[PDB]
């Protein structure tokens, strides 16, 4: 492991071509912890090494860029996330972000309530979710796929990401979605990864890279979740502070990446190798309008 | 006429032994920063912490309206600059202190507009 001075490990591309059944996952350094540089909580290094292998991939960064950020808050009332997520970004970037309970949070823009209430009129270049539902962690049950909040993300994918955007959801071994998974076969790429700080954890993050909006590749959710399960069964990851030591390259690149708006007619294959480099983003450039939806009664 | 002061409760609190405001957001940074109070990006330098602006903010945290007609918050977005030896209040410290409009730096802890 000259993984431990990643941020952390992906999945690699030889375990997403097999055909696995799914099993119970059992880490190996389940319990084990991650020594975190002092008064740095756990959520701030988790974002900060997802940020930092972000920046290995080729997203598309605009202009005026626009990113979403959905399960944001914490129990302790801020946005952690929210915070690594801004200092990421280039200044000027349109930060949005939501959460069930409400939160304080430096994001441009911030909207309380479930995420299906959650409405945009505009098309964003990144969605980033850390949604979770604690009560997934049944090991007493069946581990199906799950819905609620996921089918949700699926269809804002699909609606709301702009061609050449990138993804980035979290899951765990019982918090998952096969047609997440499926969506995933509709980027340039895509990956799980794992951050080292958190590697004691099924959790990862499934990152969609350069977003083309219509299959390049069909993936079945059951097995690929199957097969990511395989993988952190057999590679167990050396838990790792190191990356959050060495900040000095942090900052995403702004790119200024070309920004047009193109009806679906027009989507060739050019444009199609443009936007699978990180070359292209597709969609409008008007004003950013958000709302929630506010159901009343008594 | 009335009002509530929280920034005076908050002061009258921890002088009477009350443990600070918690859970304010700390930023892992290069610590080789330009060391001003409030910022962009982070900028702590080798003697300071840099903070998610909105955790530090006393009115933000309190869910209570910010003291000014604009009902504006200057810290919300930003990151702010504790010197390390007071960042176990970080609220307590932005209440208490001031930025030098000149050159950026916390009065009496890197402003040297005046010697
Ligand atoms: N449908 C939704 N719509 C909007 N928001 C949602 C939705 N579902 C979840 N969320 C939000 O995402 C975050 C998930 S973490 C929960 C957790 C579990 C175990 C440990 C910790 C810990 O850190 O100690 C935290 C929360 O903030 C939660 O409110
Ligand atoms: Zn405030
Ligand atoms: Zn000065």
């Amino acid at each position: 492991s000259s993984q431990a001075w990643q941020p952390g490990v992906a999945m690699p591309n030889l375990y997403k071509m097999q055909r696995m059944l799914l099993e119970k996952c059992d880490l190996q350094n389940y319990g084990d912890s991650a020594t975190l540089p002092k008064g740095i909580m756990m959520n701030v290094a988790k974002y900060t090494q997802l940020c930092q292998y972000l920046n290995t991939l080729t997203l598309a960064v605009p202009y005026n860029m626009r990113v979403i950020h959905f399960g944001a808050g914490s129990d302790k009332g801020v946005a952690p996330g929210t915070a690594v997520l801004r200092q990421w970004l280039p200044t000027g970037t349109l930060l949005v972000d939501s959460d069930l309970n409400d939160f304080v949070s430096d994001a441009d823009s911030t909207l309380i309530g479930d995420c299906a209430t959650v409405h945009t009129a505009n098309k964003w270049d990144l969605i980033i979710s850390d949604m979770y539902d604690p009560k997934t962690k049944n090991v007493t049950k069946e581990n199906d796929s799950k819905e609620g909040f996921f089918t949700y993300i699926c269809g804002f994918i699909q609606q709301k990401l702009a061609l050449g955007g990138s993804v980035a959801i979290k899951i765990t071994e019982h918090s998952w979605n096969a047609d997440l998974y499926k969506l995933m076969g509709h980027f340039a790429w895509w990956t799980a990864f794992v951050t080292n700080v958190n590697a004691s954890s099924s959790e990862a993050f499934l990152i969609g890279c350069n977003y083309l909006g219509k299959p390049r590749e069909q993936i079945d959710g059951y097995v690929m979740h199957a097969n990511y399960i395989f993988w952190r069964n057999t590679n167990p990851i050396q838990l790792s502070s190191y990356s959050l030591f060495d900040m000095s390259k942090f900052p995403l690149k702004l790119r200024g990446t070309a920004v047009m708006s193109l009806k679906e007619g027009q989507i060739n294959d050019m444009i199609l190798s443009l936007l699978s480099k990180g070359r292209l983003i597709i969609r409008e450039n008007n004003r950013v309008v958000i709302s929630s939806d506010v159901l009343v009664n008594n | 006429a009335f009002a509530v002061d929280a920034a005076k409760a908050y002061k009258d609190y921890l002088a009477s032994g009350g443990q600070p405001i918690t859970n304010c957001v700390k930023m892992l940074c290069t610590h080789t920063g330009t060391g001003q109070a409030i910022t962009v990006t982070p900028e702590a330098n080798m003697d300071q912490e840099s903070f998610g602006g909105a955790s530090c903010c006393l009115y933000c945290r309190c869910h209570i309206d910010h003291p000014n007609p604009k009902g504006f918050c200057d810290l919300k977005g930003k990151y702010v600059q504790i010197p390390t030896t007071c960042a176990n209040d970080p609220v307590g410290f932005t209440l208490k202190n001031t930025v030098c409009t000149v050159c950026g730096m916390w009065k009496g802890y890197g402003c040297s507009c005046d010697q």
